[PDB]
């Protein structure tokens, strides 16, 4: 056959402070989006690179004032709303998985730009967000565990409700990968980023 | 210009240089949306037009003088321009289909260290050009 | 039929800290509301999100005012 | 404009003249899209049109007088 | 108006008025398209088919508010 055209395990993840994967959503089987997240010292104003949707932008506000509400809980700067733009790289952009996917990595990974810390691999998650910390429910999450299955990644990370979800599909597939139950987007931080600040 | 010009005559392809001073907005390089009489596609597409085949020789004009008074920056847009892959992302205004700059050759001109963007100094090694000397002005002069 | 995909009659949300549920008339029947506000150290600006018209920072504005006859 | 038109008398060839006062469009300039009754060439397309051969001297009044509006 | 109606009592004219305050085109005191029957020519024409003499005096009211917004 000659060249591959895939990729082996994780090794653009390669645990960073730019970028963070995740885990992506086709109708045709799924994939999965190491988005790029970098701080540059500027004004603080937004950017937005992919042929995006507004709805990342609004999520970026919401865990953009989730880390104002805890800089000191990860020693983050106090000021980058005047002082950072931020161009936060997601691939291919508004999902037709209308609105979110994995709003908690794409937070987990504008955190690790604010944070200049390395990210962890080997982890693939996805979920909804919103204002409070409150990871939302997702639907149908075979298509991501099926790919991050076909990744290779071992442990995969998923909201508190969907545990129930669990008790339906091929468990053979499910033990198979490691589960951390969480139920907010902070307990990704600190199970996703390499340091804890 | 001259040299860009050259590296064309290395390569036989078409030329082309455009300005990116002159720019404040994003919908000028892109299109407008179709929401009013007279929607066109911005400067690069038309820029695109002006070239015969999807490999020329492009001299950009100015990239460390631009504007933008809005979200985001189109320097960004230069990066995803800059890549071949982001191409294939690239985001349009007008058009829907994010057009493909693989073969298109890229060089650049401009002025400055000091001001060139941040989301475009990586991939790019600025070498400073010096001036021309006395003897360097008449060998010039006498020869060309 | 499964999972329960609902609470049994509603019967705890771990009380409100900072949101509120809203009735409304969606023309296909109505549905609550649970409005989420987020207060950071900010500037004195506005922030309006979740697709509103004017209206509702008229009648923010006005709420913003009857708290403002109403802090101490 | 005496200067424009003395030099005509010496070159021995037509003089004429268009403003370049007010113009917005790229398409005033340009053709109109022929594509229904009603497409104009530009005044300059006119203004080469009055004159009969293909040798003029033509004045352009007041260049720095047209602006960077829509259609190009 | 009557000042010239006073002059043209005093030089044999037959005095007339058309308006322009109000076109935005070379259309309409301007021919049209004669290629179908509502090509009908200008104000001043109308006149010139009312007035029966060549040397008439027209009246021309308000040029300071005549548009042009069509192209022409």
């Amino acid at each position: 056959l000659g060249i591959p055209r895939y990729r082996p395990d994780k090794a653009e993840t390669e645990p960073q402070v730019g970028t963070a994967q995740g885990l992506a959503w086709t109708p045709v089987g799924g994939t999965l989006l190491t988005i790029e997240v970098a701080a540059v010292p500027g004004s603080g104003k937004l950017s937005l690179t992919g042929q995006l949707g507004e709805v990342m932008k609004e999520s970026a506000q919401a865990a953009l004032t989730y880390l104002r509400a805890h800089t000191q809980d990860y020693g983050l700067p106090e000021d980058f709303y005047n002082k950072v733009d931020l161009h936060v790289h997601v691939p291919d952009g508004a999902t037709p998985k209308d609105g979110p996917s994995a709003g908690i990595t794409m937070a987990t990974a504008i955190a690790s730009a604010l944070s200049r810390r390395p990210a962890r691999m080997d982890i693939a998650m996805t979920g909804e967000v919103s204002l409070r910390g409150k990871v939302m429910p997702i639907g149908g999450v075979k298509e991501k565990l099926l790919a991050a299955h076909q990744a290779g990644i071992h442990k995969i990370v998923l909201p508190k409700d969907n545990e129930a979800q669990l008790e339906e599909l091929p468990k053979e597939v499910l033990e198979g990968l490691e589960i951390k139950l969480v139920e907010d987007v902070g307990e990704v931080l600190e199970y996703l980023l390499l340091p804890e600040p | 210009t001259s040299l860009g010009r050259s590296i064309a005559r290395s390569m036989n392809r078409k030329f082309h240089r455009i300005s990116l001073g002159g720019v404040r907005d994003e919908a000028e390089i892109r299109g407008h949306r179709r929401t009013y009489i007279g929607a066109m596609p911005g400067k690069l597409i038309h820029a695109m037009k002006q070239v015969g085949v999807i490999n020329p020789v492009i001299l950009l004009d100015e990239i460390d003088k631009m504007s933008s008074d809005w979200r985001g920056d189109p320097a960004s847009a230069m990066l995803e321009v800059l890549d071949p892959e982001q191409n294939n992302t690239f985001t349009d205004h007008y058009l829907d289909v994010p057009y493909d700059l693989s073969k298109v050759f890229f060089i650049t001109t401009a002025n400055t260290l000091q001001t060139i963007p941040r989301p475009l100094l990586d991939r790019m090694e600025v070498i400073e050009i010096p001036g021309y000397t006395n003897m360097e002005k008449q060998a010039i002069a006498r020869q060309y």
